[PDB]
């Protein structure tokens, strides 16, 4: 027989890293 | 899939094309608008299947509910939330989907 | 006759969600 | 003979991108 259907999409990627700290506040 | 309006005391609302998979890149809006004094309960029924992620709450597709300043959600996944007592007579339901995936969507009945 | 071989592997999974916003700035 | 069975799932998606900067810090 012929090869089967392609497989399903893989699992989702992981959550990204956190973003950088915000800019400083009033002095 | 916007401007869906429901004005009877009871009714049924679904994601587009339910019970078949919903379309990609959907931003749908539904409005339940009743007379003052009515208080709407939302109760999901049948299969509930909104794309989710195992680590993060609803980052791809979701349903949100708003009444006045009240907000419920986002909701997603394979199990619907518990019935929602909105305590309100005019409700907006928002449904967003992203550009991939095959999920069935959602169906709810409302009543007041 | 006999069934064919497994289909090819499916497409990669979708991109992970973006990372959370960074923490507030220093004082 | 009959078609083979579906292939294996694809690879896991890519790590999500970094988050955005935090909000401004305190005064
Ligand atoms: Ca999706």
């Amino acid at each position: 027989g012929p090869p089967g259907p392609p497989g399903p999409p893989g699992p989702p990627g992981k959550l990204g890293p956190p973003g950088p700290p915000g800019p400083p506040g009033p002095p | 899939c916007s401007g869906n309006l429901f004005t009877q005391r009871t009714g049924t609302i679904t994601s587009p094309d339910y019970p078949n998979p919903y379309p990609k890149s959907s931003e749908c809006s539904y409005t339940i608008d009743l007379e003052e004094g009515f208080m709407v309960t939302l109760q999901f029924e049948d299969i509930f299947d909104i794309e989710d992620h195992p680590e993060v709450p609803c980052p791809y597709d979701y349903i949100k509910i708003k009444a006045g300043s009240k907000v419920w959600g986002p909701f997603c996944g394979e199990k619907s939330p518990e019935p929602i007592s909105t305590q309100s007579h005019s409700i907006q339901i928002l449904f967003r989907s992203d550009n991939s995936g095959e999920n069935r969507g959602w169906r709810l009945s409302y009543r007041a």
